[PDB]
């Protein structure tokens, strides 16, 4: 929907989802398998957190705030 | 019932003996793969944040 | 500056399941012995309704006997 | 049978170590998942709303 609150919800629900199953998962099967699977989890994990950090300077500051626009808005509406 | 098939209690206690150790085994084994994992995901993205991983580390 | 809701984490090793729990409990030597009775009650006597002696056990006037009852010898 | 039963009255301890080993790992093996049915419980549902 090209939208940048469902971008940044989405991440954050990929991150609950997959690392409650992979605690889980861990705990759940047990020398080459555990290794592997403890780098390629921190890997995921790791690029998510990445990535919740970059989304937050997208978005616009405190100012021009939605009071703005309506009066913004008022002057466009006499032109 | 172990009684009524007839036979000394030392070879019971010889398999609640081994059936523990493996079950405590087992918990070690899962331990050590949690316990390595953490470590290896604490030391994967120690580039992240350098003061998150500082305290961290102090606090321990 | 803190991050929110830090707290302190508990005891540094308490009663935990890594813990090595036979040798914390004192049970060692019996194990490192133990790694037939029957056999061994064999060796007293000759051999071993033991189908009802079971069955008995599965629900859980000496003299004046002896007069009672008379068996003939031949 | 009785005398088996007196022979294993002082055998009774490593048994009951063992016993109350594996449950205590049992005990804990149900709060493992219990723990990790909570995050996928919320997951679900919690996130949705």
């Amino acid at each position: 929907m090209a939208d940048r609150l469902t971008q940044l919800q989405d991440a954050v629900n990929s991150l609950a989802d997959q690392f409650c199953n992979a605690i889980g998962v861990l705990q759940q099967c047990g020398a080459n398998p555990t290794e592997e699977y403890a780098q390629l989890f921190a890997a995921l994990i790791a690029r998510t957190a990445k990535d919740i950090d970059v989304l937050i300077d997208s978005l616009p500051s405190e100012e021009s705030t939605a009071a703005l626009q309506a009066a913004s808005l008022y002057k466009l509406e006499e032109e | 019932e172990y009684i009524d098939q007839g036979r000394n209690p030392q070879l019971y206690t010889k398999e609640c003996l081994e059936r523990a150790l493996a079950k405590n085994e087992q918990v070690k084994g899962k331990i050590d793969t949690m316990k390595k994992f953490k470590s290896l995901l604490i030391q994967e993205l120690s580039k992240v944040f350098p003061e998150d991983m500082a305290k961290y580390r102090s606090i321990r | 500056g803190p991050f929110y809701l830090m707290r302190e984490l508990p005891g540094s090793t308490e009663l935990t399941g890594s813990t090595n729990l036979i040798t914390h409990y004192n049970l060692e030597q019996a194990y490192n012995k133990f790694c037939d009775l029957p056999g061994m009650i064999d060796l007293p006597g000759s051999h071993d309704r033991s189908l009802i002696e079971k069955p008995p056990i599965l629900s859980s006037g000496t003299m004046l006997a002896g007069f009672r009852l008379h068996t003939g010898p031949l | 049978r009785l005398l088996a039963l007196v022979k294993w009255a002082n055998n009774a301890g490593k048994v009951e170590k063992c016993a109350m080993i594996s449950s205590f790992l049992d005990q804990q093996a149900i709060l493992f998942v219990d723990t990790a049915d909570r995050l996928a419980s919320l997951a679900r549902d919690a996130l949705v709303h």
